[PDB]
C-alpha cells in the first residue's frame, strides 16, 4: 500500500530492462544492457538476489543504472507451443485386448509416486522412466498408460521426427523444454516417439550428413546419460525399429523395462474393434465375428479405416443405408490393398 | 397431415396442432408412420414435436419416450390447464413403469439421458405445486432418486419405504453416497439424539433374524463401545433369549476379552522400565510420572498402592495422573473401583484442583458409561457438598466432562447448579473455563438450550464470554452448513472463525481449503498463530500431504507461540501414521538452543507421531528410543524438563492396551482432547498438566 507510493520515486517513473552479468562480493552487481554497456549496482532493495542468477530480464533503473527488482520472463516464442495438459481424452476404453503386456509394465509407471514406503527403503531406485518401440502402434499401444498417467502428476510429448530439428545440436533448448515443464509441477512424464534415424532418406541442411547425426544421438547419450540428474523427468523413448542406441546407452537406461507388443490376435482384434467402437459405432447392428473372419490378417489399425468409409460412403444419403453391390465393392480396395502384398514367404 | 410429409425443411411442425386440435384427431398415426419409417425424408426427428402430443395424450407410454430423444426441450413445456397434464401423467406413471422390468427381474436401464432426464424434466411441474409421489416410488430407481428430493430438514427424512433385504441393501449403500456430502449421515445413530426407541430397534433388525452370522456389528460393536448408552437403549432391543444376553453387555467381559486380545497383539515392558526407574526415585518434574503407571498397570494392585500411599504427601498436582490410575486399573475391564474412588474426595474444601479436585475428577472420567445410573447421580450429589471451595473455576473444568461423555442427551441438569457460582466475574480464569463448562454439558441439538443459557448469563453479557457461548450453538449443530452462516459476524478477537470452520464442517471430502486458506490470508495479525489449531479435524483424510507441507514453514518460525500450535496441529491426527519425513525431520530440531518449554514440545510430542500404542514386544523395538531419549538428556544439566520429555514419548508409548485408531473408525470425536488442547495456547503453569491426563 504505502511501498507502492514510496519505492516508485525511489525506482522510477521512467526506468528500463537490462540483463545480469556478474555478481562481485562488494554488493556491485555488473548488468549488462542494450549494447555493450557494464555498470557498478550496489542495491539493497527487493533482492532476493540469489533467486536471480545471470540471464536474467532484470530492471535497469533510469537514474542511475540501478535494479530496483523483477518483474517476470514469459519467455521466446519456444514456450507457447504445448499448453499443458493434456487431460485423459485417450480413454482406457479406446483400447483392449492385451493382457501379459498391460499387467507388467502399469507397476513400473506407477512405482514412484504411489507406495513410497518401500521405494525410499530401497534406496538404489529405478528412477529411469521406461522405454517403448515398434511398429505401427506397438510404441502407441502402452501410449495409452501415459495418457493414463495423465490423470495425476503431469505428461509431456516431444515429437523426435527426423529433419525439423537440428540446431547445433548441443541440444541447448530441448533440455529448456523438458526444464520449463517440470518447473511447473516436478513429478513427469517425458516422451519421446517416431525416431527415423535408420530411416532417413537424407540429411537436414549443413547438419553432417552421417556422424553428426550420430554425435547429436551421442550427446543425447550424454544429456540422458546423466550428469548430473536426480528427480525424473522420467524418459520415455519409443521409435519403429531400435538399431540406434549404443550397448553404452542401454545400461544407463532402460537397463529394467524395454516392451514389445506381438501383432494382435482375434482375441485382441475383436476387444480392439469393440472397445474401440464401445464409445460410437456406425448404424449400431455391428458384429464383430464376420469382420475379423472376412479379412485374415492384418492389425486393428485399418479395421477402423474400412468403418472410417463405411459411414462415410453411406453419408451421400446423408445418414443410414447399405449396399450391397456398393459395400463389397468399397471393400475390394481395402480387401486388395492388403491382398496385394499377401506372401512374404510364407513369412514363417 | 400432409404438411407433416412435405419435402420441404420450411418451419414450422411444432406447436401448430394447438391451433387445430380436435379435427386432425380424426386421423391417427398411420399416416405419421409413412414419414418417419421411410429414410431419405424429410422431417424425420422434427415430426416427432407434433407426435409426442399424441402419443402423449392418448396414454401411449415408452413412445412418448423414444420420441422424445432428440427433441430434449418440448417436453418441458407442453399443452395452460392442469387437469389434463397431472390426469395422463399419472397414467404416464404407472404406464411407464409398467414398460420397465418385464423381463422380469432387470436388465436395467437402459443416468441415462432419455429415461432419467425426461422423469426429470417431468418431475419439476410434480414438485412445483400439485399431486405427490411420481415415479421415484413406483419404479425404485435409486438414480432418479437422488433427484426425487428438495431441499429440506433431512431429519425427518430417515424413514423410507419398507421393502426386501436384497433390494434394501443396495437401497442403503446408495444412499449413503448421497449423503456423505449432506450433513447428515447413515452414521447419526451415534450422534443423534434422535434417542427415540427407532433406531435402537432397526439398528438390531438389520441382522435380524440370524443369530450366527450376527457376530459383525454385533459382538465387536458391543466391545468397542466404551459409553453404556448403546449398550442400554439396545438391550431393550436386543431380543436374543432372554436376560442372559447382558454378560456381553455392560462392557464387562466385553472389555475383559478385548484387553486380553490386546496383551495377545501387545505387550509393554513392565518390570524392567519401571523398577529401573524407581532406583532413580521421584523426578523432579511432578508432570507426566503419574498417568504413566495409569493405562500400564491396569490390573495390579502392587502398583497401585505405591501410588495412593505416595500421593497422600499431597505435593502440587503430582496427584492428577496417580489417583487416575487408582479407578483406571480395576477400571479396564469392570465396574470399577467406583466406591472407593471417590472416597478421597470429601476426604480430601479442595480448596483447589491440585489437591481435593484430583480424585473428584477421577469418578468422573474413568466412569467410562456410569451414571448405570448410580454413579450420575452419586458425582452431582459431590459435587453439591463442595461450592464455594471449588469454585466456579478450576474443577468446572473437568466435572462437565463426566457426564455429556457417557450421556449427551441426559435427563439430569448440572448447568443450572453450577451456573450460580459464575458472581466471581473474573474475565481472565473464565476464558478457559466457561469455555468447555458450558459446551461439555450436553450435546443438546434442540435449540432451546443455547437461547435459554444466552439470556441467563449475559443478561446484559459478559464481553467476553458471549465469544464462548456462541461457539457452544456451533458445536451443538454437526456440521448443519449454518456455520459458514454464522461466521459473516468476525468479531475481532476472531476465536469464532477458528472454531467455527474445523467443528462447523464434517465431511469426506475437505471443501474447507477455500475458506481456511481465505481466513489466514485477509485475516489481521496474530490470527494466524491459531489458524492452525483447525487441522485437528479436517485433516483425518489425507493428512500425509496438506499437513507438513504449510506446517514446514510454521516449523522454523522464531515466535515460540506459532512453533508451539505448530506440532499441535499435526498433533494426534498427525501421528496416526509412521514415515520417513517425520523421523528425519527430527534431527536438527532438538539441537536448538532456545529455552522454554516449547523446545521439547516440539521435538518431543513429535516422538509419539512414530506410532500409537503399537509394539513394544511386537513390534518396533523401545531400544531405539531408549538411546535417543538418553542422549537427549544430558544438556543443561537440569533443566528437568529433561526429565519430562523422556517420560513424555512413553505416555502414549508404554501405554499400549489401546489402538486408536482413530479413534475412532466410527467417527466420535474424543471430548477429553479438543477440551485440554485449548489451555497450552496461553501456557502459564498448571494448564500443561491438565492435558497430561491423556
Amino acid at each position: 500500500e504505502e511501498e507502492r507510493s514510496k519505492v516508485d520515486d525511489l525506482r522510477g517513473t521512467p526506468m528500463s530492462v537490462g540483463t545480469l552479468e556478474e555478481i562481485i562480493d562488494d554488493n556491485h552487481a555488473i548488468v549488462s544492457t542494450s549494447v555493450g554497456s557494464e555498470h557498478y549496482v550496489s542495491i539493497l532493495s527487493f533482492v532476493d538476489k540469489d533467486l536471480l542468477e545471470p540471464g536474467c530480464s532484470v530492471l535497469l533503473n533510469h537514474k542511475v543504472h540501478a535494479v530496483i527488482g523483477v518483474l517476470m520472463d514469459d519467455t521466446d516464442p519456444l514456450v507457447t507451443v504445448m499448453k499443458v495438459e493434456k487431460a485423459p481424452q485417450e480413454t482406457y476404453a479406446d483400447i483392449g485386448g492385451l493382457d501379459n503386456q498391460i499387467q507388467e509394465i502399469k507397476e513400473s509407471v506407477e512405482l514412484p509416486l504411489t507406495h513410497p514406503e518401500y521405494y525410499e527403503e530401497m534406496g538404489i531406485k529405478p528412477p529411469k522412466g521406461v522405454i517403448l518401440y515398434g511398429p505401427p502402434g506397438t510404441g502407441k499401444t502402452l501410449l495409452a498408460k501415459a495418457v493414463a498417467n495423465q490423470t495425476s502428476a503431469t505428461f509431456l510429448r516431444v515429437v523426435g521426427s527426423e529433419l525439423i530439428q537440428k540446431y547445433l545440436g548441443d541440444g541447448p533448448k530441448l533440455v529448456r523444454e523438458l526444464f520449463r515443464v517440470a518447473e511447473e509441477h516436478a513429478p513427469s512424464i517425458v516422451f519421446i516417439d517416431e525416431i527415423d534415424a535408420i530411416g532417413t532418406k537424407r540429411y537436414d541442411s549443413n547438419s553432417g550428413g552421417e556422424r553428426e547425426i550420430q554425435r547429436t544421438m551421442l550427446e543425447l547419450l550424454n544429456q540422458l546419460d546423466g550428469f548430473d540428474s536426480r528427480g525424473d523427468v522420467k524418459v520415455i523413448m519409443a521409435t519403429n525399429r531400435i538399431e540406434t542406441l549404443d550397448p553404452a546407452l542401454i545400461r544407463p537406461g532402460r537397463i529394467d523395462r524395454k516392451i514389445e507388443f506381438p501383432l494382435p490376435d482375434e482375441k485382441t482384434k475383436k476387444r480392439i474393434f469393440q472397445i474401440h467402437t464401445s464409445r460410437m459405432t456406425l448404424a449400431d447392428d455391428v458384429t464383430l465375428d464376420d469382420l475379423i473372419m472376412a479379412k485374415d490378417d492384418l492389425s486393428g489399425a485399418d479395421i477402423k479405416a474400412i468403418c472410417t468409409e463405411a459411414g462415410l460412403m453411406a453419408l451421400r444419403e446423408r445418414r443410414m443405408k447399405v449396399t450391397n453391390e456398393d459395400f463389397k465393392k468399397s471393400k475390394e480396395n481395402v480387401l486388395y490393398k492388403k491382398q496385394e502384398g499377401t506372401p512374404e514367404g510364407l513369412y514363417l | 397431415m400432409s404438411m407433416s410429409g412435405e419435402v420441404a425443411k420450411e418451419w414450422q411442425e411444432l406447436d401448430d396442432a394447438e391451433k387445430v386440435q380436435r379435427e386432425p384427431l380424426l386421423t391417427l398415426v398411420k399416416e405419421i408412420v409413412p414419414y418417419n419409417m421411410a429414410h431419405n425424408a424429410e422431417h424425420e426427428a422434427c415430426d416427432l414435436l407434433m407426435e409426442i402430443e399424441q402419443v402423449d395424450m392418448l396414454e401411449k407410454d415408452i413412445d412418448e419416450n423414444a420420441y422424445a430423444k432428440v427433441c430434449l426441450y418440448l417436453t418441458s413445456c407442453v399443452n395452460y390447464v392442469p387437469e389434463p397434464e397431472n390426469s395422463a401423467l399419472l397414467r404416464c406413471a404407472l404406464g411407464v413403469f409398467r414398460k420397465f422390468s418385464r423381463f422380469p427381474e432387470a436388465l436395467r436401464l437402459a443416468l441415462m439421458l432419455n429415461d432419467m432426464e425426461l422423469v426429470e424434466d417431468i418431475f419439476t411441474s410434480c414438485k412445483d405445486v400439485v399431486v405427490q409421489k411420481q415415479m421415484a416410488f413406483m419404479l425404485g430407481r435409486h438414480g432418479v432418486f437422488l433427484e426425487l428430493s428438495e431441499d429440506v430438514e433431512e431429519y425427518e427424512d430417515l424413514t423410507e419405504i419398507m421393502s426386501n433385504v436384497q433390494l434394501n441393501s443396495n437401497f442403503l449403500a446408495l444412499a449413503r453416497e448421497l449423503d456423505i456430502m449432506e450433513p447428515k449421515v447413515p452414521d447419526d445413530i451415534y450422534k443423534t439424539h434422535l434417542e427415540n426407541n427407532r433406531f435402537g430397534g432397526s439398528g438390531s433388525q438389520v441382522d435380524s433374524a440370524r443369530m450366527n452370522l450376527a457376530s459383525s456389528f454385533v459382538n465387536g460393536f458391543v466391545n468397542a463401545a466404551f459409553g453404556q448408552d448403546k449398550l442400554l437403549t439396545d438391550d431393550g432391543n436386543k431380543w436374543l433369549y432372554k436376560n442372559k444376553d447382558h454378560g456381553m453387555l455392560s462392557a464387562a467381559a466385553s472389555l475383559g476379552m478385548i484387553l486380553l486380545w490386546d496383551v495377545d497383539g501387545g505387550l509393554t515392558q513392565i518390570d524392567k522400565y519401571l523398577y529401573s526407574s524407581e532406583d532413580y526415585i521421584k523426578s523432579g518434574a511432578l508432570l507426566a510420572c503419574g498417568i504413566v503407571n495409569s493405562g500400564v498397570r491396569n490390573e495390579c494392585d502392587p502398583a497401585l498402592a505405591l501410588l495412593s500411599d505416595y500421593v497422600l504427601h499431597n505435593s502440587n498436582t503430582m496427584r492428577l495422573g496417580s489417583i487416575f490410575g487408582l479407578g483406571l486399573a480395576y477400571a479396564g475391564s469392570n465396574r470399577e473401583d467406583v466406591l472407593t474412588l471417590l472416597l478421597p474426595v470429601m476426604g480430601d474444601s479442595k480448596s483447589s484442583m491440585e489437591v481435593a479436585g484430583v480424585t473428584a475428577l477421577a469418578c468422573g472420567m474413568i466412569a467410562v458409561g456410569s451414571c448405570n445410573g448410580d454413579v450420575t447421580s452419586t458425582i452431582l450429589q459431590t459435587i453439591m457438598e463442595k461450592s464455594e471451595t471449588e469454585l466456579k473455576d478450576t474443577y468446572a473444568r473437568w466435572l462437565p466432562l463426566g457426564l455429556g461423555l457417557n450421556h449427551l442427551g441426559k435427563g439430569e441438569a448440572i448447568e443450572a447448579i453450577l451456573a450460580a457460582l459464575e458472581v466471581v466475574s473474573e474475565p481472565f480464569r473464565s476464558f478457559a473455563n466457561t469455555l468447555v463448562d458450558v459446551c461439555a454439558y450436553a450435546g443438546s441439538g434442540n435449540v432451546l438450550k443455547v437461547q435459554q443459557l444466552l439470556h441467563i448469563c449475559s443478561e446484559h453479557f459478559d464481553s467476553k464470554e458471549k465469544e464462548e457461548d456462541k461457539d457452544k450453538k456451533e458445536k451443538k449443530d454437526k456440521d448443519k452448513k449454518e456455520a459458514p452462516a454464522d461466521m459473516g459476524a468476525h468479531q475481532g478477537v476472531a476465536v469464532l472463525g477458528i472454531a467455527l470452520i474445523a467443528m462447523g464442517e464434517e465431511i469426506g471430502a475437505e471443501m474447507a481449503l477455500r475458506t481456511f486458506g481465505h481466513l489466514l490470508r485477509y485475516g489481521e495479525p496474530t490470527l494466524r498463530r491459531a489458524v492452525p489449531l483447525a487441522l485437528a479435524l479436517i485433516s483425518v483424510s489425507n493428512p500425509r500431504l496438506n499437513i507438513l507441507d504449510t506446517l514446514s514453514k510454521f516449523s522454523h518460525d522464531a515466535d515460540p507461540e506459532v512453533s508451539y500450535n505448530s506440532i499441535f496441529a499435526m498433533g494426534m491426527v498427525g501421528s496416526g501414521t509412521n514415515n520417513a519425513r517425520l523421523a528425519a525431520m527430527l534431527r536438527q530440531l532438538a539441537q536448538y538452543h532456545a529455552k522454554d518449554p516449547n523446545n521439547l514440545f516440539m521435538v518431543r510430542l513429535a516422538q509419539g507421531l512414530t506410532h500409537l500404542g503399537k509394539g513394544t514386544l511386537t513390534l518396533c523395538p523401545y531400544h531405539s528410543d531408549r538411546q535417543l531419549m538418553s542422549q537427549v538428556a544430558v544438556a543443561g544439566l537440569l533443566t528437568v524438563l529433561v526429565s519430562f520429555l523422556d517420560v513424555r514419548n512413553i505416555i502414549l508409548g508404554k501405554s499400549h492396551y489401546v489402538l486408536y485408531g482413530l479413534v475412532a473408525a466410527m467417527q466420535p470425536r474424543m471430548l477429553v482432547t479438543f477440551d485440554e488442547e485449548l489451555r497450552p495456547l496461553p501456557v502459564s503453569v498448571r494448564v500443561g498438566q491438565a492435558v497430561d491426563v491423556v
